[PDB]
């Protein structure tokens, strides 16, 4: 999996690959790694991936009843203090390791956090098992004020890194962009360069080719 | 890591490095290693972060309790509260922290509390890794009553040398300065404190 | 209708708590007892009424330390201060456990203050037949408090409670008017056996003894302790020669 | 220290009445007048502002509530009892149902949750009856929009139009006399603001007035872009221009 | 008054008094009267013991709290049962952790504060039943009284239990002489006797009926009944 | 372990169980009748650990005993798997789970047929037309798979679980001193007194 | 304290009764009467909603007819949302049984423990008791068509036609007179709907006014089903039945 | 030793043209041990099928768990519930364990009826969701479905098609498996109607 | 007996007499006390009455530091008051701890308030007798004023007054915003604020004060503190000159 976060002059990008392994063994080739805590504060997850899901929408809950109390747009501190409470207190057995961004009243912000609850600030932070790859662009690439379509390229460009050098990661690259005017945007797939070719053949069956004892009708009424 | 805090003329200094690691990666170059538990009392942290920023936080919430209620904390209460979690659960915390602070009846105090929860009041502390190749330079430099350019300088020296000979050390060197003048911060970097 | 008055925390329907206002009752029956702040420290003096030549003198101790350096005394119902200080003095341990330095007087008004104001949250329990006098010295000065059944609690230059209050507080007011820069932990000792003798004159009926304590950086080094043997008859000269 | 008071507060008397809870429909008698309207294509819920001081800031004081992205609420009788109604509705849209199917509940069934909540406190050691109605309006994908009073008792009954509190007797009748299944929201906010002006002494527009309505997703108020099959929130206050917009309309 | 008041140990009275605290003082009024006495080596305790019949025993009323503590009771037998009980756990713990005797004191103070926690919640009720405590520690002898209001005195002598009163002013009369009986256990015990016999308008003190304790320097807390009484009729 | 055969034919269910309980380096016993009754048409063999074998039973028992009681009825052979079954998945999550499987064998008096059930400890539940825990499959599921008919009557049921046993004592290193076997039809339960010679 | 606020709930009066019992069935007899009737291929349950307005929501309402399994349904007479905290647990426990069973529950035994929770909040706990009667129709393999009856007290009772709510003796009475051991179910939708009709406090009884359930052996199937009548099928059974 | 290896199987479903398909193998195996031939380990709720593969008490346990939750949601929701729901039920349920977790590897098939589109999802036995939309693979030999749904699996299939693509995938997957096979089902799923075929297949 | 006038059950008019009591009680210290808002600052003036010659004036307040950012000025009597200090500073502590930002007053508001509403709806606990002010220099929403009482409302104001002689000052205040037609006082500096608010008192209450006769708190952009006898003396002497 890889996982970057990059800040620029108005906000903060995130982007993820989209490969999903057990094992040796790709079983998603394009899930969405990239959470939604509330609509300006995302979240991209390695590690344990119900830990990551399951954590991200406690919090994600947790928060959304904040606001509604509170009359106040989500903060992403306290996005990052309940998470890492609750990742301190279990001790580093929720295997989640994120990357937390987002924009709020007081500006735009870049975390990370580990399973056993620590929490970093950067301008950019990559996870995962391309975290290396990844970080080879950031710091060449990284600089005081971006643009956010050179933050785009960098986040990009360094999921790219881990996709085409980790074997941990593939398929495509999922963005996310929150700038401080605005609503966050989803770019989903925003890159796609691992087509499966076309294959050389035809696999569909001539029909009757499956040797069948009995066939009955399944009852889904009332 | 390697971190240090030293009590000066008017006040007291503490300083850092900036790396973090996970074996040989640098997981972080920058970190920020000198935390705040109140206005004028600071800590520097070593061992577990996860450990060291939930005590740090834990006691940040204890002070500005006891603040709300019975004005200004002293020093020696913080590092009380801190030791307090330290020793309680030393079982199950990583965590080695250096306690620095200024109060205007007793100006610079060093608190160390290290593994197992202990505390030791001190002129001047080391602590993490790096602090293992400085005791023999530490020891010969430090005097008492410094100004705050020779302390600065004195932090400086020896810091760069845990950081020249401890891998786990290095990035920049961050200082908080706390006296009754106000908090200030300093940085300063590998191209400076290498040609010294 | 009414009977706002049979259950401890209801509101008349001019808002008052009438339990509370009984409570002081048990307070104003009892034994007078006193403090004076001087200008580094507090003195602590109380009235106990001899009801027989049986009683052991000097042996029942009214007036209690907590942690080393606070005095309190209180009157009315006797158990119920008791109860009151025991609460204080785990309430000064935890302080000073949990923060090194010992509890701040003021701190200390308050930890009384909040127990006692609970007692009157509740049908369940009763409030404190107490009003306690107390303080000591502490990292910035001496400071002497009086707290009252309801829980509310001031700073006091002198203070007293029980039977004989009225004359003890004229007293007091004297001292503060003819004394305007201080007094001395000295001179408080003196005055506080003065004005506890004066105090009797209602309760005239039978005999007692004076018991007296203070804590004063200059005398006692901060620390709370009784005034025995040659200071305690000194004292003792000076109201029997005053009170004529 | 420590409630001792585990037994009932309301209990049957020899009539058959629970006195507290007939007490407390009494303390929704007297509340401010509040209403809902059920129209083909929304719901809309609506109730007087009735501020307590000039010196107050009266949007700081909503009487209409977000439940959900697709429920609100609005109520007469005790304020202070609605407000943490209104907190422990929003926690149990996520405990009881949120946080098991990942979408959020049908309005129904909300709805029965709340009423639960206040059913209890009519049986429970040692509590009162909330001092309350409510009026939840909502839209879910398999009921379509609903409209839900619920009752000190814990009951709670659909309309397709109805009020609460002082003048409701009138504005029930009122609304009998206007209400058809025909109505667009539009005509059914108009009809809801005729009905309002009947039950308000004073000042009657925007600032005075408060108006929410549940329609059609307001994709410009979800915060984010991206994922097609969220179009955002039903829910919506009107604020007090829209609602002086339809006042010259009226 | 009285009436709408008197109803639990919660309720203050209009003028600040706590019936059921006085409901229980007045069992103790209207137990058999006892009497302790001490000097400066012996404390002395002497109780008139009940019957119920001529066909039953006497019922007991001193107990032993410790080596050097003990107590006599007037009022309800078993809450002075509970409270010697604690009393006994009080002096052990001491002892098995200070490796410390109790002072008679220290035992006045824990007997005040457990009194005390049932006359201020609810649904307890005061102890109703006074209670004299002799004891030999550190700084010599002692005796105590305790009230179920909490109230612990401590006095060279007291009685309690009905016609106290007889006693109590003997012994306030004897005062400068038995304070003096050092070093001769025989003559305190014959003037607690003596202190007595003030209270019987009754009758008269028997062999099974007489009940003496003793305690001091070199003696073990005591009690003595039957033909062991004998030489003091 | 012990031997836990059960087989269910047209009309009943067989049920052979072995008879040692040893503890060690000893025999202990050679007439260890390891069954319980439930209901009146419904056995329950058993085997596992030790004291949470009969525990277990017995437990079982009494659940069983208390409903009929009860509901002045005699639960289904299904239902009283069902609750077996829940009871051994809730033991498998516990503190010591109880280490014992069962056979279940009933005549369904409402279906008029009879019911074969295996559940394992851990609540692993199977209908079947024979069955086995342990070993004992490996030895004898060969044999059944060869000969057995969902036609047979009673009494080539026993004669197919003859030679099971038989080749048990042949190739199986353990003594297990031969089985109890006990028929559930629709006339209750029996047990035949006679495998020894019969 | 606490105990002078205390109504005592679960006492008897000198004649042996249970006050909140004799209160709660009080109550009940002001509510909508609910009518149900068994026969040899069917149970009946109609009831009368107490009070509508023409603004009610007839199509989204139910305030006297849930289901309970897909075998067993209960009409209510009483509290509304009392009702529902008991039909929750009592879904609970069907769903119990069939998961530690893996059969339906059989009706008597859900209608037990329904009963038994009744009679809990009659003997310990200090509660009000449920405001609630309950009719139940339901089916099972052993017994076939059952229906049951309980009250607060949580005693119940098997009936083949039987009212809760008000108006039961007259409904009883109507009810004996015509019911007979044969009876199919179109019968008894005839009977229980003419019953109302007669009994009501009510001008007329229309559709608006009803709720409306039948179990049936599906007609077509060979197995059970329930079928709660929607506003439109009440409009046409009670035109079928002359009633218009 | 490896609670998921203990009892053996396997479930494939399949997303075709306005249709599912969600097969298993029938065995239930005591690790070398053949047990039962007739152990499905596929359910459903209404219109939404479960297939669970694992630890066979887990299979069972869930089954009776989810019949329980969909029975009460039914009667509260006065509806049946859809394959969107219930996938996130699942994923919750299986997440409470998370500690202590059920030994299962659970597969989601259905057409949400109001939408009308075909749904799969798998998780892992601590619920994460495989939100694909081509196939979804779950138990013993899901190594060698991989292999098969890759080469087989092409999109839009008619009911009739998919029904050959997913019983080979699912054959052929089964016979390199030791703990798999022994009878195999294959339900064609559509909005009107549900088929149910059990297919010939090798018995060792 | 009235039951239902002792604890917090309903009358049967729907009223909680125990509430309405409890109302009565904030009245007891006969003090009175408003708040103001600024451009960028919030002010609250309270009488201070020592009638006792014994006591320390130094310690006759009812003025609370809750938080760094927050002051909370008392109607009601003192140990009620000090209850009501001791929890909202717990409570603006535990909020900074678990979320990471600094309590804003509206929500410890509500929070207070919803503390209250409970009192109303629990039989075992009393309602406390006491009116709560609360202000600061929200971040977000600037200058604030919210109020709670024994009912647990709470609402924000532009300014606001309490105790026996609150509405004098209220219809003074209110009169003043008619005419300037905003909703705060319109000054750069909190000193000038502190004037008015002096000033509007003494019109409202008809009295001149000493610098022992008022105690006065002001919050700022992250910082709530009050003034010293001095601060207050020169502010006394700045309204004297010109007026």
């Amino acid at each position: 999996t890889t996982i970057v976060g990059v800040k620029f002059n108005n906000g903060v990008v995130i982007a993820a690959d989209t490969r999903s392994t057990q094992g040796p063994i790709v079983a998603d080739k394009n899930c969405a790694k990239l959470h939604r805590i509330s609509p300006k504060i995302w979240c991209a997850g390695a590690g344990t991936a119900a830990d990551t899901e399951a954590v991200t929408q406690l919090i994600g809950s947790n928060i959304e009843l904040h606001s509604l109390y509170t009359s106040r747009e989500p903060r992403v501190v306290s996005a990052l203090q309940m998470l890492k409470q609750h990742l301190f207190k279990y001790q580093g057995h929720i295997g989640a390791y994120l990357i937390v961004a987002g924009v709020d009243p007081t500006g735009s912000h870049l975390f990370s956090i580990h399973a056993h609850g620590s929490t970093d600030v950067g301008y950019y932070l990559s996870l995962g098992s391309g975290s290396l790859a990844a970080m080879a662009v950031l710091e060449s690439h990284w600089k005081q004020d971006l643009t956010k379509e050179e933050a785009i390229k960098l986040a990009s460009d360094a999921i790219q890194a881990g996709i085409w050098n980790d074997l941990g990661s593939g398929s495509n690259v999922d963005v996310c962009v929150m700038e401080i005017g605005k609503d966050a945007e989803y770019l989903r797939n925003y890159l796609t360069p691992n087509v499966r070719e076309e294959k050389q053949k035809s696999y569909k069956f001539p029909r009757g080719t499956t040797a069948v004892l009995k066939e009955s009708i399944v009852n889904i009424c009332d | 890591t390697s971190i240090m805090a030293v009590t000066f003329k008017d006040g007291v200094i503490l300083g850092a490095d900036s790396r973090t690691t996970t074996g040989a990666y640098i997981a972080n170059r920058v970190t920020d290693k000198l935390t705040r538990v109140h206005d004028k009392i600071w800590c520097c942290r070593s061992g577990s972060a996860a450990d060291t920023q939930a005590i740090a936080d834990i006691v940040q919430y204890h002070l500005e309790l006891y603040t709300s209620q019975y004005g200004t904390p002293s020093t020696e209460t913080a590092a009380s509260v801190f030791k307090e979690l330290c020793y309680e659960n030393k079982d199950n915390l990583t965590a080695g922290i250096i306690v620095a602070g200024y109060d205007d009846k007793n100006k610079g105090e060093v608190y160390t509390i290290p593994l197992g929860g202990s505390v030791h009041k001190l002129p001047y502390a080391i602590a993490g890794s790096g602090s293992t190749f400085i005791y023999g330079y530490c020891d010969k430099n430090f005097r008492e009553n410094m100004s705050k350019e020779e302390t600065v300088d004195f932090i400086k020296h020896s810091l760069s040398q845990a950081i020249k000979w401890d891998g786990s050390s290095g990035g920049v060197i961050r200082m908080v300065v706390l006296t009754a003048a106000g908090v200030e911060r300093l940085i300063f970097y590998p191209d400076e404190y290498e040609q010294l | 209708g009414t009977g706002y008055d049979l259950s401890n925390s209801v509101f008349s329907p001019d808002g008052r708590n009438f339990q509370v206002e009984y409570a002081v009752k048990a307070v104003e029956n009892g034994t007078t007892s006193i403090g004076i702040k001087c200008n580094d420290g507090v003195v602590f003096a109380v009235e106990k009424l001899i009801t027989s030549k049986l009683l052991v003198p000097q042996k029942n101790v009214k007036i209690q330390v907590v942690d080393r350096h606070i005095g309190c005394v209180y009157s009315g119902l006797i158990p119920d201060g008791r109860h009151l200080v025991n609460r204080g003095r785990e309430e000064a341990a935890s302080f000073k456990k949990l923060y090194k330095t010992p509890i701040p007087i003021p701190a200390f008004a308050d930890r009384l203050g909040q127990y006692v104001q609970a007692h009157t949250l509740y049908n369940s329990v009763r409030p404190f037949g107490v009003s306690t006098i107390f303080g000591g010295v502490d990292k910035n000065g001496a400071h002497l408090y009086m707290l009252e059944p309801s829980g509310s609690y001031w700073g006091y230059k002198g203070a007293a409670t029980g039977k004989g209050r009225q004359s003890a507080k004229a007293e007091l007011e004297k001292l503060v008017d003819h004394h305007p820069e201080g007094l001395s932990a000295r001179e408080a000792v003196k005055q506080a056996a003065k004005i506890i003798y004066l105090a009797h004159e209602d309760n005239k009926e039978k005999d007692f003894e004076l018991e007296i304590s203070w804590c004063s950086l200059s005398e006692t080094n901060g620390l709370h302790k009784f005034v025995k043997g040659d200071l305690l008859q000194e004292a003792i000269d000076f109201a029997q020669k005053e009170i004529n | 220290m420590t409630d001792r008071y585990s037994f009932s507060l309301t209990t049957f008397s020899p009539s058959g009445k629970l006195g507290q809870i007939d007490y407390a429909l009494t303390a929704v008698k007297q509340g401010v007048t509040s209403l809902g309207i059920k129209a083909t294509n929304g719901v809309v819920i609506a109730t007087e502002k009735k501020s307590s001081s000039p010196l107050a800031m009266s949007e700081t004081l909503s009487k209409v509530s977000l439940l959900t992205p697709d429920i609100g609420a609005v109520y007469s009788g005790m304020g202070p009892d609605y407000r943490v109604l209104v907190d422990k509705s929003r926690k149990v849209a996520h405990t009881s149902y949120k946080r098991i199917y990942g979408e959020y509940p049908p309005t129904k069934l909300l709805v029965s949750e709340v009423a639960k909540i206040m059913q209890e406190a009519t049986q429970s050691g040692g509590v009162r009856p909330f001092g309350v109605s409510l009026l939840i309006a909502g839209h879910d994908e398999f009921n379509g929009f609903s409209l839900y009073q619920v009752d000190p008792s814990g009951s709670y009954f659909p309309w397709k139009a109805t009020a609460i509190g002082k003048g409701s007797v009138a504005a029930k009748t009122f609304l009998e006399k206007r209400w058809n299944d025909e109505l667009e929201l539009e005509d059914a906010i108009h009809i809801a603001l005729l009905t309002l002006k009947e039950s308000v002494e004073g000042e009657f527009n925007g600032d005075t007035i408060e108006l929410a309505i549940i329609g059609d997703e307001n994709p410009d108020l979800l915060g984010y872009t991206g994922i097609p099959t969220d179009k955002g929130p039903r829910f919506r206050k009107l604020t007090s221009q829209e609602i002086n917009d339809r006042l010259e309309a009226l | 008054f009285r009436n709408n008041y008197d109803g639990d140990t919660v309720t203050f009275s209009p003028t600040g008094r706590l019936f059921q605290v006085e409901y229980a003082l007045e069992a103790i009024k209207q137990g058999s009267v006892t009497v302790g006495l001490r000097s400066n080596t012996h404390a002395v305790l002497v109780a008139l013991k009940r019957n119920a019949d001529e066909l039953s025993s006497y019922q007991k009323k001193i107990i032993k709290c410790d080596e050097h503590m003990g107590l006599s009771l007037a009022g309800l037998a078993p809450d002075a049962r509970v409270l010697s009980n604690y009393l006994r756990q009080q002096c052990n713990y001491s002892s098995l952790v200070f490796n410390r005797k109790l002072a008679v004191e220290r035992a006045g103070h824990l007997l005040c504060d457990k009194a005390q926690k049932n006359t201020q919640s609810y649904g307890g009720r005061p102890y109703g039943v006074g209670l004299l405590i002799i004891g030999y520690d550190k700084s010599g002898a002692h005796l105590l009284e305790f009230q179920p209001s909490g109230n612990v005195t401590e006095l060279y002598g007291t009685a309690i239990g009905a016609r106290s009163q007889g006693a109590k002013t003997y012994l306030e009369r004897t005062l400068d002489t038995f304070i003096k009986i050092d070093g001769n256990p025989d003559e305190l015990i014959k003037a607690g006797v003596e202190a007595i016999s003030q209270s019987l308008r009754d009758e008269s003190l028997t062999v099974d009926n007489l009940s003496i304790a003793i305690v001091g320097k070199d003696t073990p807390f005591t009690i003595y009944d039957g033909e062991a009484v004998a030489k003091y009729i | 372990m012990d031997i836990i055969l059960g087989i269910r034919v047209q009309d009943s269910v067989i049920l052979a169980s072995s008879k040692a309980v040893t503890r060690g380096i000893s025999v202990l016993k050679d007439s260890d009748d390891k069954t319980r009754q439930l209901s009146p048409h419904t056995l329950m063999s058993f085997a596992g650990e030790a004291g949470d074998t009969v525990q277990f039973a017995e437990y079982i028992q009494a659940n069983i005993q208390l409903y009929s009681i009860r509901e002045d009825y005699e639960l289904s052979p299904q239902a009283v798997s069902s609750f077996v079954r829940q009871e051994l998945a809730k033991s498998i999550r516990s503190r010591r789970p109880y280490q014992v499987n069962v056979l279940i064998g009933g005549y369904d008096k409402k279906k008029n047929k009879p019911e074969l059930y295996q559940i394992d400890y851990l609540g692993t539940k199977v209908e079947l037309p024979y069955g086995a825990h342990g070993y004992s499959g490996f030895y004898t599921f060969s044999l059944l798979d060869h000969h057995y008919r969902p036609d047979m009557t009673t009494e080539e049921g026993l004669d197919l679980l003859k030679l099971c046993v038989q080749e048990l004592e042949k190739r199986m290193p353990m003594d297990f001193k031969g089985v109890i076997v006990k028929i559930v039809d629709k006339d209750g339960i029996r047990q035949v007194d006679d495998f020894q010679a019969q | 304290g606490s105990r002078r606020y205390d109504s005592r709930t679960t006492i008897f009066s000198p004649e042996g009764r249970l006050y909140q019992v004799e209160y709660a069935l009080e109550s009940i007899s002001h509510a909508g009467t609910a009518i149900g009737i068994m026969a040899s291929d069917g149970i009946v349950l109609a009831a009368e909603r107490k009070v509508t307005s023409t603004l009610l929501e007839q199509d989204t309402s139910t305030e006297k007819l849930y289901k309970l399994n897909d075998k067993i349904a209960v009409a209510v007479a009483g509290l509304t949302a009392d009702a529902e905290i008991l039909i929750n647990t009592a879904r609970i426990h069907a769903q119990n049984y069939l998961k530690t069973y893996n059969e339906d529950i059989p009706v008597e035994i859900l209608v037990r423990r329904l009963s038994d929770i009744k009679q809990g909040y009659t003997q310990h706990g200090g509660l009000r008791p449920f405001g609630v009667s309950f009719i139940y129709a339901g089916y099972d393999d052993r017994y076939g068509y059952q229906l049951y009856t309980s009250n607060p007290s949580g005693n119940y009772t098997g009936w083949k036609a039987i009212s809760v709510g008000a108006n039961t003796s007259a409904a009883q009475t109507l009810l004996q007179m015509d019911y007979k051991d044969d009876m199919k179910v179109d019968d008894a939708i005839e009977l229980a709907l003419k019953t109302l009709s007669k009994t009501t406090d009510s001008s007329a009884l229309t559709y608006d006014r009803l709720e409306f359930a039948t179990i049936r052996k599906g007609a077509n199937d060979g197995e059970v089903y329930q079928k709660i009548f929607k506003p439109q099928e009440i409009k046409d059974i009670l035109v079928k039945t002359g009633i218009t | 030793s490896d609670p998921s290896s203990i009892n053996g199987g396997i479930v494939v479903a399949m997303t075709g043209k306005d249709c599912v398909a969600i097969a298993c193998d029938l065995r239930l195996g005591s690790q070398s041990l053949g047990v039962s031939n007739k152990f499905e380990k596929i359910f459903h709720y209404g219109h939404v099928f479960l297939g669970i593969t694992g630890l066979a008490t887990d299979v069972t346990t869930l089954n009776e768990m989810f019949r329980y939750k969909t029975n009460l949601y039914k009667l509260k929701e006065e509806r049946a519930i859809e394959p969107e729901t219930f996938t996130q039920l699942v994923s919750s349920s299986l997440y409470e364990r998370r500690f202590g977790p059920y030994f299962v590897g659970p597969v989601v098939a259905g057409i949400n009826s109001k939408s009308g589109k075909p749904f799969i999802a798998g998780f892992d036995l601590i619920g994460c969701i495989d939100e694909a939309k081509d196939f979804i693979v779950s138990g013993t030999a899901s190594d060698q479905l991989f292999g098969m749904c890759e080469s087989l699996y092409e999109p839009n299939l008619e009911p009739e098609d998919l029904f050959e693509t997913i019983s080979q995938a699912l054959l052929n997957a089964a016979d390199r498996d030791a703990l798999s096979g022994w009878g195999a089902v294959v339900y064609i799923i559509k909005k009107d109607e549900v088929v149910k075929r059990y297919l010939k297949m090798r018995q060792d | 007996a009235g039951y239902d006038r002792h604890i917090t059950i309903f009358s049967p008019e729907g009223r909680l007499y125990q509430v309405e009591y409890a109302f009565k009680a904030t009245n007891q210290t006969n003090i009175n006390s408003l708040a103001v808002r600024g451009k960028d600052c919030t002010v609250v003036i309270s009488q201070k009455k020592v009638p006792d010659k014994l006591l320390d004036p130094t310690t006759v307040s009812y003025i609370f530091c809750i938080s760094r950012t927050i002051g909370m000025v008392v109607n009601g009597p003192i140990p009620d008051a000090r209850n009501a200090a001791l929890r909202a500073k717990a409570e603006a502590a535990e909020f900074r701890y678990k979320y990471g930002y600094d309590m804003p007053c509206d929500v410890l508001a509500k929070r207070m308030a919803n503390l209250s509403q409970i009192y109303t709806q629990r039989a075992y606990m009393r309602p406390l007798g006491v009116i709560l002010t609360f202000v600061s220099v929200d971040e977000e929403l600037g200058p604030s004023i919210y109020k709670t009482d024994p009912a647990g409302y709470y609402v924000g104001y532009k300014a606001t007054a309490t105790g026996p002689k609150q509405q004098e000052i209220t219809t003074n205040l209110e009169n003043h915003f008619k005419k300037s037609k905003i909703d705060h006082i319109n000054e750069e500096s909190w000193e000038k604020v502190v004037e008015f608010a002096i000033t509007h008192m003494i019109d409202a209450l008809g009295t001149e004060f000493s610098k022992n006769d008022l105690e006065v708190g002001v919050a700022t952009k992250d910082k709530f503190f009050t003034l010293s006898a001095e601060n207050i003396e020169e502010r006394l002497v700045a309204i004297a000159e010109q007026d």
